[PDB]
RNA sequence: UAGCGCCGGCCAACUCCGUGCCAGCAGCCGCGGUAAUACGGAGGGCGCGAGCGUUACCCGGAUUCACUGGGCGUAAAGGGCGUGUAGGCGGCCUGGGGCGUCCCAUGUGAAAGACCACGGCUCAACCGUGGGGGAGCGUGGGAUACGCUCAGGCUAGACG
RNA sequence: CCUGGUCCACCCGUGACGCUGAGGCGCGAAAGCGUGGGGAGCAAACCGGAUCCCGGGUAGUCCACGCCCUAAACGAUGCGCGCUAGGUCUCUGGGUCUCCUGGGGGCCGAAGCUAACGCGUUAAGCGCGCCGCCUGGGGAGUACGGCCGCAAGGC
RNA sequence: AGCUGUACCGGAAGGUGCGGCUGGAU
């Protein structure tokens, strides 16, 4: 402990919210909040990140996945600090059990970035190049980050496993492991490696995520 | 590698303004008479698009099966919907007694022991759909062993 | 008016068992812990406790499960798949020797009230003595 | 000496002519108004053969009286609602009886029949010899977990 | 004024005194009957008016006794007991009082169940006890026999 | 809208009393 207590980590939510399969994780409920137990978070905390090390200095590689508004600028940052692909803008609906559709979209990416590096562009009248433009963009903002991908991961990191159910499912469907940043009101069960925590305070999310990263780093 | 069996066929049709749209589809099993069984339900316009689909799905749908002596650890009652299917092993020299969609499906598994019985509905789907989840749900001496003592 | 005691602890197992809970609790009484016993020596609870709840004697069952499942639905496999009562109150079944079921060619067991105590459907035939069929259990 | 039924699906086995919702077939679904693999003949084919079919009755399939083994929100089926007699069922601990229950031994479960072994008819059917097994019931011992009965106690059900 | 059910707190008292219950015995909306009274309004039948309406109107709706005893008498869900995540609203008690703990009435939903719709601690889930009922539709709640009723009719 | 239990129809593709239900929309 001692870093944890100073990021917010042990601030879960209220008494409402809470999904009952996670009260083996709850310390205490303090001022119609629910505290996170620092200890489990810590040996937990242990378990995930063996794991991480031995994975990285296997060779495989980690999405990161956070789709939230204030871990958007996080996961791409701590992503940049790594080879690791990311996702953050939004998850589109099958980008793993379909990812052989995805994969020609990513294609269609490179071909038109690389149309767009060469002095063809000269013909297809400016309404033309508005059109392929307009798509170039919608598609940087998409499929960014995501791009790294020549194959399916090997694990896979969540910010919050509740907003990203879709892909935690996608996951599950694939024999891939999870990894999750969970809270009060998240399933225990679907995340295979979770580190009891939160999924607001931003001081929380940057701890987590560059203690992580900087672990893969070494391990590397 | 692998052998296949259509089940059935059946064209659905669907109204439209002033017409009918068909579709077909397939019911295929995949197995290998060792103890690999997969179960495809494929649906598309023409008939061959749907039973290549099913043969897709059958593949990338597999199930072991425990044999022992060519037939079942233990008996075995499974209900699915409406519909129930009795699994019960059977000594060497019986044969495999059962229905069309049953037989399909065992034949392919390597079982050629067993005594079988369907109850209640018998839609040749949901039939199938008990028969592969009454094989996904079977145990040996060695498994409930290890479940129990190990 | 709680008719059968038995059955009563038996469905508390199931429905314990049903949640993946940890621990549950029935109401304690000499025959149930016989049959605690003979569930716990065949490998199919963690096993049993004699404990006190606001001054009322009860048995605490600690229960058995298999490993974290892959895939889909990661919810472990089940120790007890399926437990049932045999001879109720109002329908009694007593069986000789020679009519003792024999449950999942074996994998399971059926517990049996012999007048030499409460046995297996093995030790039963082994003995070779019969009485009131409990239930069974696989 | 070689019949006899069948050839739309169930169900093994397909073509040509003749009539063209007529003659007719059909166990159910249903066939027949220009080929109709379903009606009627012919070639071929399928099944069984000194037999092949059709009616009538019984069991099966029928888990469609469900003890094994079903149900009652809307498919059929919760009584309009109470109070209650006969009946059915019944918490925890200790001890006696041994009715139910289980076990051992013994008697009876005739002959023929079913099952197994050997044998006689040139084989079989048929038959002979031997061996078994058998629900139930009588008798004499043993067991006491559960159900039952008594005898005592307990407070978690129920009353005050 | 007389009287029934029920909830909570103390945990004081008895010591299994319990649950269901075929027959029986009671209660049973509206409509309908008998013997008396009453009748403001509303309104079957009926009398008129224009082409499903608008004027009048007896029974009845009312009371007191005695009948009748049926419904979409419904939550289309028999009664009792034990077990299986929670969130939210609302009524009524207790406390140490916006936090607990009881008992009712609704909505969403774990596991589970269901043919689906949906139910889901107020189960249609997991179990035990007792009761009533079901077995293709129409003929038909018909005929016939029997038991009730003044009759309609009911079973 | 529809359905239903009783009661009555000498203008009965049915109508109206009295009451109930949603297996019907604000």
């Amino acid at each position: 402990v001692k870093e944890l207590l100073e990021a917010g980590v042990h601030f879960g939510h209220e008494r409402k919210r809470w999904n009952p399969k996670f009260a083996r994780y709850i310390y205490a409920e303090r001022n119609g909040i629910h505290i996170i137990d620092l200890q489990k978070t810590m040996e937990e905390l242990e378990r995930t990140f063996r794991f991480i090390e031995d994975l990285a200095m296997r060779g495989g590689t980690i999405l990161f996945v956070g789709t939230k508004k204030q871990a958007q600028d996080i996961v791409r940052m701590e992503a940049e600090r790594a080879g690791m692909p990311y996702v953050n803008q939004r998850w589109l609906g099958g980008m793993l059990t379909n990812f052989k559709t995805i994969s020609q979209r990513v294609h269609r990416l490179e071909e038109l970035e690389a149309l767009f590096a060469s002095p063809e562009i000269e013909e297809r009248p400016k309404k033309e190049q508005v059109r392929l433009k307009h798509e170039l963009e919608r598609l940087q903002k998409y499929l960014s980050g995501f791009r790294l991908l020549k194959r399916l991961p090997d694990a896979i990191f969540v910010v919050d496993p509740t907003k990203e159910a879709i892909a935690v499912r996608e996951a599950r469907k694939l024999f891939i492991p999870v990894i999750a940043l969970a809270d009060t009101d998240s399933d225990p069960d679907l995340v295979d490696y979770i580190i009891p925590g939160n999924d607001d305070a931003i001081r929380s999310i940057q701890l987590i995520l560059s203690r992580a990263v900087d672990l893969i780093i070494q391990a590397r | 590698d692998f052998e296949e069996k259509m089940i059935l066929i059946r064209r659905t049709a669907r109204m439209q303004a002033g017409g009918r749209r068909f579709r077909f589809g397939a019911l295929v099993v995949v197995g290998d008479r060792q103890g690999r069984v997969g179960l495809g339900f494929g649906k598309a316009p023409e008939v061959p698009l749907a039973v290549q689909k099913a043969g897709y799905y059958a593949r990338r749908n597999m199930v072991e099966v425990p044999l022992q002596n060519g037939t079942i650890p233990h008996e075995i009652e499974v209900e699915f919907g409406a519909s129930k299917i009795v699994l019960k092993p059977a000594a060497p020299g019986t044969g495999v007694i059962a229905g069309a969609v049953p037989r399909a499906i065992l034949e392919l598994a390597g079982v050629t022991d067993i005594l079988t019985k369907e109850l209640g509905s018998r839609n040749p789907i949901n039939i199938a759909y008990a028969t592969m989840e009454a094989l996904r749900q079977l145990r040996t001496k060695a498994d409930v062993e290890r479940l129990r003592k190990g | 008016m709680l008719t059968d005691p038995i059955a009563d602890m038996l469905t508390r197992i199931r429905n314990a068992t049903r949640v993946y809970k940890e621990s549950t609790d029935v109401p304690a009484s000499r025959f149930k812990e016989e049959i605690l016993r003979i569930l716990a020596r065949e490998g199919f609870i963690k096993g049993y406790e004699r404990v006190d709840v606001d001054g009322k004697p009860y048995l605490r069952v600690y229960l058995k499960y298999g490993p974290r499942r892959q895939g889909p639905d990661p919810r472990p496999e089940q120790v007890i798949h399926h437990i049932r009562r045999i001879s109720k109150p109002g329908r009694r079944v007593y069986v000789g020797v020679k009519e003792i079921p024999r449950v999942r060619r074996g994998l399971g067991i059926a517990i049996l009230s012999t007048s030499k105590g409460v046995l297996t459907d093995r030790e039963a035939r082994k003995l070779g003595v019969g009485g009131e069929l409990i239930c069974e259990v696989w």
